[PDB]
RNA sequence: AGAGUGUAGCUUAAAAGCACCCAACUUACACUUAGGAGAUUCAAUUGACGCUCUGA
C-alpha cells in the first residue's frame, strides 16, 4: 500500500532519461551550501525546527574603492599578506552605519524584548 | 511561391604562417624560459662547458665555445624565409599569398541587371542536387583552376533572403587543404581579405552579416 | 602494450648540484604578481572573444537551420546527415617560413 | 590564436635544459623546438 | 516507510550513473567513439594542446572516457598524445573541427580517427 | 551547565555547542557569523559592510580574512560572548588563510574552544 | 518607421550569489589552495542611448 506525497518532493525536476549530459557536484562544499538552504526552506514533513523551534553614497564608496586599490604600497602589502587593518575606525564606522542591525541581534537572542515588551 | 534557389560558399585558407607575438607575449616567453632554466637539471651542455673548463684551469694551474661558433654561423648561413609576402605587394589581392598569418576568403564581383554587387561567391542549385555537391560543383566550376579543399558537413553556416519571386541565399564554409592555382591574373574580379576589407567591400544588410560566422580569429 | 615512456630517466639523479641558488628582488617578484594578474585578464578577455565568436556562429548556425526547415521540407535530412570522408581526416599545424 | 599553447613550460619536475632550436625538415621551414645541445638550424636530408 | 507519504525520500541511485558504434537511427546523428592523435617534437607543446583540448571539451560538454598517449619513437623523437571525444552534433562537429583547425600553435598534427 | 545537542554524529557539523563561528567564503566575499545551535544569528560580521570594505584591497586573501577575524573579535569581546566552535572542513582546514584566522582570534581574546558542560 | 525591450555569461538578488581565468598537485581532467577582473545605459515612476524582431 502507497500513498501519494502531500506536497512536492524533493529532486523530482532533476530526475531525467540522461544525467551523464548534466554538469556536476564535483566538488563537496556546494552541496553543504544547497544542502543549507534547503534545510532553511520549510517543508510538509515532520522536521528537527517543528520540534526543537542612496546613489551618491554609492559613487562614494566605489571612488573610495577605486583610490585605495590604487596605492602601490598597498597592493605591495596585500601581495606580501602583511597588511593590516585599524580596528579604531572599522568600529566606529561600525558604530555609524549597521551598529542597530547587530544590537538588535543581541536584543532578540539575549531574551530582553520577550520579557521587557512582549 | 517560386523560390529563387540560390546557394553560395564562404572558402577558408589555414594560416600557414602563425600570427606574430606581442611584446607581452614575448615578456612570458622570456620569463617561462627564465623558469624553464631555473627548474632544470644540469642539462649534458653545461656539463661539457663548465666542468671542462674546470678541469683546463687546473691543468694549466699546475670545445663548447667552438660549438656554439659554428652554430651561430650556420644561424648567419640559412636566410629565413620572409614571413611578410604582404606589406611589398600591397596590391595582389587577386594572388593567393597575399596573407600568411590570417585566413584569406574568395569573393567575387558578380554583374547583374537590377543590381551589381560584390557578392560571396554563388551558385544555382536544383532540387536533384545535393547541397554539399552544389558547392563541390560551385568550387570546380567558378574559379576555373586545380584547388583540393576539404568540407567538414552538410551542416550551413548562414542564410539570408532577400526578395524583389522569392528567392533565398545559402551560405556554407570551405576549407582549402592545397591548390594549383593557374593562371592567377584570371578575368575574374576575386580578392582575397582577411576580416576587414570585407566591411569595405560587402555594404547591404545580406552582405555585412557574413562575418559573424567567419572565424576571426 | 602497456608500455609508456613517462617513466623518468635514471640519469637524473646524481649532480643535481648546478642551480642550488634561488634569489629575486623584490621589484622583480612585484612585475611577476603584476604580469600574472595583467595575463590573467588578459587570457580571460581571450576566451571572453572565443566564447562570444562561438554563441554568435552557434546562434548563425540554428537559425541557419531553422531557415532551411522553414523553406525545404527535403533538404534537413540530408544537411544533418554525416559526411564519412572526415574518417581519415589531418592537418598539420602552422609553420614560419614557407617554402 | 596560435600562440595559446605555445606558451608554454615543462610540467615535469626532473628534466634537464631545453633549448628552442630552429628544425627544418624537408622543406625550409622553422619550427622552434625544444632540444639538447642547443644547435641554432637543422636539416633532415 | 512504504505506507506513508515520505516513501524513497532518501532515494538515490537513480542519481548514480555507475555502470562502440555510432548511434545514426533517423534524426538525432551522432559521433561515437574517436580518437585524436596530437604528434609534435615538443612535449610541452603536446600536452599544452591537449590541456586547451580537453578544457575545451569539458567546457562544451563533451564525454572523454580517456585522455591517455602513446610511447614515443626513436627517430629526434616524437611525443604523441591521445583525447577521446564522443557525443556531437554535425553543426557542432563543424564547430569543434573548426576551432580545433585554428587552434593549432606550432606544427601539431591533428587526426579524427576512430576507435581500431 | 545547560544542555547542548550531543547527538548528530553521523552528519557534519557537531551541534555540541552554545555559540558557532562560522565563515562563508564566496567569490566575491568572506563573511563571518556569532550563531546560536537554535539557528538565531547572534554577531555578524561581513566583508559586505562598507566600513571593513573600504579599508582593504581585496575582499578576498589572507589580510581581508585576518582583518575581519579582528573585526569579529573585538565584536564578540564586548558583546560578552567568549568561548565559540570552529569546525573547517580538512582541505581548508590546512589553508593559509583559516590558520591565519585562527591565530588573528588566539591574539584577539576569544577562546575557539567551548567549556564542557558540568553534569 | 513601429513593437519588445535593458544589472559582468545567468538571476519572480537587492550593488549579491552562482559562472569565468591564470599560479601550484594531477599524463591529463577534476578537487583544493593562492590570487583576479567584473556590471543597475544617461537625465528628471517617465523620456532619450544600446540590442532583437516585424517593414521599405
Amino acid at each position: 500500500r502507497r500513498t501519494p506525497p502531500l506536497g512536492p518532493m524533493p529532486n523530482s525536476d532533476i530526475d531525467l532519461s540522461n544525467l551523464e549530459r548534466l554538469e556536476k557536484y564535483r566538488s563537496f562544499d556546494r552541496y553543504r551550501r544547497r544542502a543549507e538552504q534547503e534545510a532553511q526552506a520549510p517543508h510538509w514533513w515532520r522536521t528537527y525546527r517543528e520540534y526543537f523551534g542612496r546613489t551618491q553614497q554609492l559613487l562614494e564608496r566605489k571612488q573610495a574603492i577605486q583610490e585605495l586599490r590604487a596605492n602601490v604600497e598597498e597592493e605591495r602589502a596585500a601581495r606580501l599578506r602583511t597588511a593590516s587593518v585599524p580596528l579604531d575606525a572599522v568600529r566606529a564606522e561600525w558604530e555609524r552605519t549597521c551598529g542597530p542591525y547587530h544590537k538588535q541581534r543581541l536584543a532578540e537572542y539575549y531574551g530582553l524584548y520577550r520579557d521587557l515588551f512582549h | 511561391s517560386p523560390w529563387r534557389l540560390l546557394g553560395a560558399l564562404c572558402l577558408q585558407r589555414p594560416p600557414v604562417v602563425s600570427k606574430p607575438l606581442t611584446p607581452l607575449q614575448e615578456e612570458m616567453a622570456s620569463l617561462l624560459q627564465q623558469i624553464e632554466i631555473e627548474r632544470s637539471l644540469y642539462s649534458d651542455h653545461e656539463l661539457r662547458a663548465l666542468d671542462e673548463n674546470q678541469r683546463l684551469a687546473k691543468k694549466k694551474a699546475d670545445l663548447a665555445q667552438d660549438l656554439e661558433d659554428m652554430w651561430e654561423q650556420k644561424f648567419l648561413q640559412f636566410k629565413l624565409g620572409a614571413r611578410i609576402t604582404e606589406a611589398d605587394e600591397k596590391n595582389d589581392r587577386t594572388s593567393l599569398n597575399r596573407k600568411l598569418d590570417r585566413n584569406l576568403v574568395l569573393l567575387v564581383r558578380e554583374k547583374f541587371g537590377d543590381q551589381d554587387v560584390w557578392i560571396l561567391p554563388q551558385a544555382e542549385w536544383q532540387p536533384g542536387e545535393t547541397l554539399r555537391g552544389t558547392a563541390e560543383r560551385t568550387l570546380a566550376t567558378l574559379s576555373e583552376n586545380n584547388m583540393e579543399a576539404k568540407f567538414l558537413g552538410n551542416a550551413p553556416c548562414g542564410h539570408y533572403t532577400f526578395k524583389f519571386l522569392g528567392a533565398k541565399v545559402f551560405f556554407f564554409k570551405a576549407l582549402l587543404l592545397t591548390g594549383d592555382f593557374s593562371q592567377a591574373g584570371n578575368k575574374g574580379h576575386h580578392v582575397w581579405v582577411t576580416k576587414d576589407e570585407l566591411g569595405d567591400y560587402l555594404k547591404p544588410k545580406y552582405l555585412a552579416q557574413v562575418r559573424r560566422f567567419v572565424s576571426d580569429l | 602494450i602497456p608500455i609508456e615512456d613517462f617513466i623518468t630517466p635514471l640519469k637524473f639523479l646524481d649532480k643535481a648540484r648546478e642551480r642550488p641558488q634561488v634569489e629575486l628582488t623584490f621589484e622583480e617578484t612585484e612585475r611577476r604578481a603584476l604580469l600574472l594578474k595583467k595575463w590573467s585578464l588578459y587570457k580571460q578577455q581571450e576566451r571572453k572573444m572565443e566564447r562570444d565568436t562561438i554563441r554568435a556562429m552557434l546562434e548563425a548556425q540554428q537559425e541557419a537551420l531553422e531557415e532551411l526547415q522553414l523553406e525545404s521540407p527535403k533538404l534537413h535530412a540530408e544537411a544533418i546527415k554525416r559526411d564519412p570522408n572526415l574518417f581519415p581526416f589531418e592537418k598539420e599545424g602552422p609553420h614560419y617560413t614557407p617554402p | 590564436d596560435s600562440s595559446r599553447a605555445s606558451l608554454t613550460r615543462v610540467h615535469r619536475q626532473a628534466y634537464a635544459r631545453l633549448y628552442p632550436v630552429l628544425l627544418v625538415k624537408q622543406d625550409g621551414s622553422t619550427i622552434h623546438i625544444r632540444y639538447r645541445e642547443p644547435r641554432r638550424m637543422l636539416a633532415m636530408p | 516507510y512504504k505506507t506513508k507519504p515520505t516513501h524513497g525520500i532518501g532515494k538515490y541511485k537513480h542519481l548514480i550513473k555507475a555502470e562502440v558504434r555510432a548511434i545514426n537511427l533517423g534524426t538525432d546523428y551522432e559521433y561515437g567513439v574517436l580518437n585524436i592523435h596530437l604528434t609534435a617534437y615538443d612535449m610541452t607543446l603536446a600536452e599544452s594542446y591537449a590541456q586547451y583540448v580537453h578544457n575545451l571539451c569539458n567546457s562544451l560538454s563533451i564525454k572523454v572516457e580517456e585522455s591517455y598517449a602513446m610511447p614515443t619513437k626513436t627517430i629526434l623523437t616524437t611525443h604523441e598524445r591521445v583525447v577521446q571525444i564522443s557525443g556531437l552534433s554535425a553543426t557542432f562537429a563543424e564547430i569543434f573541427l573548426e576551432i580545433i583547425q585554428s587552434s593549432l600553435p606550432e606544427g601539431v598534427r591533428l587526426s579524427v580517427k576512430e576507435h581500431t | 551547565v545547560a544542555r547542548k545537542e550531543r547527538g548528530w554524529r553521523t552528519v557534519f557539523p557537531s551541534r555540541e555547542f552554545w555559540h558557532r563561528l562560522r565563515v562563508i567564503r564566496t567569490q566575491h566575499h568572506v563573511e563571518a557569523l556569532v550563531e546560536h545551535q537554535n539557528g538565531k544569528v547572534v554577531v555578524s560580521a561581513s566583508t559586505r559592510e562598507w566600513a571593513i570594505k573600504k579599508h582593504l584591497y581585496s575582499t578576498r586573501n589572507v589580510v581581508a580574512c585576518e582583518s575581519i577575524g579582528r573585526v569579529l573579535a573585538q565584536r564578540c569581546l564586548e558583546a560578552g560572548i567568549n568561548f565559540m566552535v570552529y569546525q573547517p572542513t580538512p582541505w581548508e582546514a590546512a589553508s593559509d588563510s583559516m590558520k591565519r584566522l585562527q591565530s588573528a582570534m588566539t591574539e584577539g581574546g576569544v577562546v575557539l574552544r567551548e567549556p564542557q558542560r558540568i553534569y
